[PDB]
């Protein structure tokens, strides 16, 4: 269908294992070939280029591999971390000149699940600044296998999980907010939550 | 530049001997011309025309040739059409130039 | 080697004139024009080799190039239509095959704006539960009653940005998800220490920069213009 | 003798949008290719064409001149358009590469370019540049050529290395084609040359093969200082053609005849009586 064709679609690793992304093309003449990531929302970063007939590159973590007979190249990512979660795009560029034509990959996009080692699964009340009549709960501290489910209740709104990196401290916790206008003992009963899950008061 | 035209046979000509006529054109540019071999102002069918090329001074050259049968009466001619050229040159065979 | 996008974000109805403008001070003689969408790569729609020159790319219908100045080039949308929402990628380069790219603008183009509503936003403060269990303090941003989804939630602590221990729903949900235009809601946390969310000299503020209409857009209806703005709610810490 | 090796590359543009690339290739004045803009292969006019290359060797050299060809026609549409409006269609592009073959492993290559009809730029040593005379808007199209390594790399290889060693091989090939012998054939006529009383007698001399030829209008021994050779004129058949015209006066026409020599005849040189 195009010229720049991208495997896997897209994949779910876990942090500290590797993965292997797959560009191939038909683009002719093939002068170099770019891997950029690209965050959600935001925009391309080069990772690395290749330019040889038979290329190896290496940027950190990131490995790649250019073989331009085959017209195929290899992204390795050694002991992904969560900021790895990304869309990872292969370019083309037909001219070692401002002449060139650049031919885009739809990218591959990776998520790294991030190690949780110390969970703590609580549910928490939090009240409103202002008018604290308002409040929401606050379902934090869970690993990664428990999943969080949407409200059977439309009134009551629940969101997906999210992971949160407080950098300086090495700590990643998951969280899930539910808010209504209904108390924090019940907010999340349509999920499947550890047994030992702390609820004060 | 003006298409200088010359007109020659491969074989000394002898009245009813079949041979071959030669219309080489030269000096040109733009490359793009229409070359056509003419018995008593008619177009010859079938007429063979080498790949052009361009010599030393980039000017464009190209060989048309074919197959006749010089006669006391037929006329035969080299027209060519090109740019720098309002009307067509032809020039005439004279086995005597 | 910078280049520069402006808008960032730009909420237009079908009809209007929208200018996506790209901005480089590297003195590059070329500058190229893409849109991202889902399921494909870039695609080049026009570019330009100087100030005058405009060519088509792969994809040019519905779009007008505009090079005024080496430092410019304009992408005009003379009838918006929303095939044309899109994320579109400026970029610039001189005579090798480098394309620096700018940071990318998000555009939607809506059939209409009677929907258009900017958020309520409410700041929800520590549980002493969690500060006791814990020794950490998550504080909870909620977005509420904004269409479309257009809006950039971010963390202030004392003026200055904060990205360590910030989370963000990755997309907003729907308030009524039977309804065709859905108002949305988007939730944060910001998760601190107990010790700097129990300093009252920090002042913490949750910011929603919210696009939507434009000063010249034309409003008919009672209800506040729902012009592009930002809505926030800040609390200061305390033991 | 010392032979060139001549590639000629001449591409039309008559518009942003139609445009055609034909070549031909000489050894000498012997044709060895021809590639027609219809043709996705370049086509051998000799049964030695290929010369010492392997098919796999040949296959590979034809390949990259394939994807050059498309490649070469993007390029110019686009420089077009980074000059707009400077320089428009019609663009007439001509190209003369290839090396002279010197006695002794010698050789030199060259790339010269020709831009409506002037030559304009060259390849040298590791670059494009501009040669004296050509116009100073060039130094853009040299500046984006020249940022093009991949393309520099390859043509250093091509000139160096590709052309002298594809060359020797098709002098070897090809020795008894260079090498052949064919004997002209002479025949006279004569004109009326725009002077009252004055005749042009015409010697004609046709199928000579190679080209150095010995032409000349004789009363006895006497060789007549007026004969004015004609230029070398092709025959279809790889042979040449030539006349040598003596503006004499009517009634002188006898005892005069036209001698040529030429290495075919092993000294039996042609003698025509008028
Ligand atoms: C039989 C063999 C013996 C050797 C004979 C002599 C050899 C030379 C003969 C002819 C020239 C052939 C040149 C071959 C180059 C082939 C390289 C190639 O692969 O095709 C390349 C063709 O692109 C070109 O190089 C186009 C050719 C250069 C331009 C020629 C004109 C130079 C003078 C400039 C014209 C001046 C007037 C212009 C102004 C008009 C506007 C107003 C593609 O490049 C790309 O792919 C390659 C991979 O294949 C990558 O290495 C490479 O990084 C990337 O950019
Ligand atoms: C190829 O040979 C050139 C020098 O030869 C000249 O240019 C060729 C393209 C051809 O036209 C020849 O007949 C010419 O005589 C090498 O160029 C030199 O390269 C060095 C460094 O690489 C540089 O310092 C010199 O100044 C260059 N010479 C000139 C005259 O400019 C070139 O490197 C050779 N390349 C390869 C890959 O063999
Ligand atoms: C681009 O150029 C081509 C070739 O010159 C144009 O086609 C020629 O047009 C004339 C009519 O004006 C005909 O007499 C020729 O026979 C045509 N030649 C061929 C090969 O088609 C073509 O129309 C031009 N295209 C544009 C967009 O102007
Ligand atoms: C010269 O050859 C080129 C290359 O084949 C021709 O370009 C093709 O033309 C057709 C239209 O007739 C296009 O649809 C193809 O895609 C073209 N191929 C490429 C690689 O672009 C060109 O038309 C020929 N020129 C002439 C005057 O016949
Ligand atoms: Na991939
Ligand atoms: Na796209
Ligand atoms: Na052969
Ligand atoms: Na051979
Ligand atoms: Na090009």
């Amino acid at each position: 269908k195009t010229q720049v064709e991208q495997s896997p679609q897209s994949l779910v690793v876990r942090q500290g294992e590797n993965c292997v992304l797959q560009c191939n093309y038909s683009v002719t003449p093939d002068n170099h070939l770019r891997w950029f990531k690209q965050d959600t929302g935001k925009g391309l970063v080069s990772l690395t280029v290749l330019v040889d007939q038979k290329d190896k590159t290496s940027n950190g973590r990131y490995s790649a591999t250019l073989d331009k007979d085959a017209k195929h190249s290899t992204l390795h990512i050694t002991a992904t971390l969560l900021d790895d979660t990304a869309t990872y795009i292969c370019v083309v560029g037909d001219r070692g000149s401002a002449l060139g034509r650049l031919h885009f990959g739809a990218g591959t996009q990776l998520i790294v699940i991030p190690d949780i080692q110390n969970p703590d699964p609580a549910v928490y009340q939090l009240r409103d600044s202002k008018s604290s009549d308002k409040s929401v709960c606050l379902f934090t501290d869970f690993d990664s296998q428990t999943n969080v489910s949407q409200s059977k209740d439309s009134d009551v709104y629940i969101t997906d999980k999210c992971v949160l990196d407080m950098r300086s401290m090495d700590f990643k916790s998951n969280s899930a907010v539910a808010w209504s206008n209904f108390a924090c003992a019940n907010a999340f009963n349509n999920s499947i939550i550890p047994e030992d899950t702390f609820f004060p008061s | 530049k003006t298409p200088q035209i010359q007109v020659y046979s491969r074989h000394p000509p002898e009245n009813g001997k079949p041979n071959i006529l030669n219309c080489y054109v030269t000096q040109f540019h733009p490359p793009h011309i229409e070359i056509q071999m003419l018995k008593n102002g008619k177009k010859i069918p079938k007429v063979e025309m080498s790949d052009m090329s361009f010599s030393k001074d980039w000017s464009f050259y190209i060989l048309a040739h074919t197959e006749f049968t010089p006669t006391e009466t037929d006329t035969y001619a080299c027209r060519v059409k090109h740019a720098s050229m309002a009307e067509p040159k032809t020039v005439y065979w004279d086995r005597d130039m | 080697a910078a280049v520069t996008q402006s808008p960032r974000n730009k909420v237009a109805v079908t009809g209007g004139k929208v200018t996506l403008s790209c901005n480089q001070t590297n003195n590059h003689n070329n500058m190229y024009w893409y849109r991202q969408d889902t399921g494909h790569g870039l695609r080049l729609i026009h570019y330009s080799y100087g100030a005058g020159s405009t060519e088509k790319g792969d994809i040019p219908d519905g779009y007008k190039a505009s090079r005024p100045s080496q430092e410019n080039f304009s992408l005009i949308l003379e009838l918006a239509t929303p095939s044309q929402t899109s994320v579109y990628f400026c970029a610039s380069g001189d005579e090798g095959y480098t394309q620096y790219f700018g940071p990318g603008t998000r555009l939607l183009v809506l059939e209409d704006l009677r929907n258009v509503t900017p958020p309520k936003v409410s700041l929800f403060e520590p549980s002493k539960a969690e500060i006791s269990h814990t020794q950490k303090a998550t504080l909870v941003c909620l977005a509420t009653g904004f269409y479309p989804d257009h809006v950039e939630l971010s963390w202030w602590v004392n003026g200055k940005e904060v990205h360590s221990g910030v989370c963000t729903d990755p997309q907003p949900l729907k308030e009524q998800p039977a309804l065709n235009d859905s108002r949305y809601s988007l939730s944060s946390r910001l998760r601190v220490s107990a010790t700097f969310w129990q300093n009252p000299r920090n002042h913490f503020r949750c910011q929603v920069q919210f696009y939507g209409l434009s000063e010249n857009d034309e409003w008919t209806q009672d209800r506040a213009k729902p012009v592009t703005q930002i809505v926030s709610a800040e609390a200061w810490g305390r033991a | 003798k010392n032979y060139t090796f001549r590639c000629l590359q001449m591409s039309s543009f008559a518009n942003r949008s139609w445009s055609r690339t034909d070549s031909v290739v000489w050894l000498g004045d012997l044709q060895t290719h021809r590639w027609s803009n219809d043709s996705a292969t370049i086509s051998f006019t000799k049964p030695w064409s290929q010369g010492k290359l392997s098919n796999q060797q040949w296959e590979k050299l034809q390949h990259m001149f394939q994807v050059y060809r498309v490649s070469f026609t993007r390029d110019i549409q686009e420089l077009v358009k980074m000059m707009s409006p400077k320089e428009d269609y019609p663009i007439e592009i001509q190209l003369s590469a290839g090396c002279e073959m010197y006695p002794g492993n010698a050789s030199e290559s060259f790339l010269h370019v020709a831009f409506q009809g002037k030559y304009v730029v060259r390849f040298w040593g590791t670059s494009w540049q501009t040669v004296p005379g050509a116009p100073s808007w060039l130094d853009l199209p040299i500046k984006v050529l020249n940022a093009d390594q991949g393309t520099s790399a390859t043509v250093q290889m091509l000139l160096n290395d590709t052309c002298p060693l594809f060359v020797r091989g098709l002098l070897e090939a090809g020795k008894s084609d260079l090498e052949k012998q064919e004997k002209p054939v002479a025949w006279l006529s004569s004109v009326p040359s725009s002077a009252h009383g004055h005749r042009q007698l015409v010697c004609h001399v046709s199928g000579f093969y190679p080209k150095p030829v010995w032409v000349m209008w004789m009363r006895g021994d006497q060789e007549q200082q007026g004969t004015h050779r004609g230029d070398f004129l092709p025959n279809a058949d790889e042979t040449w053609y030539l006349q040598a015209t003596l503006d004499v006066e009517a009634g002188e026409e006898a005892g005069l005849a036209c001698r040529v020599k030429h290495s075919s005849l092993g000294g039996q040189d042609i003698i025509l009586y008028w």
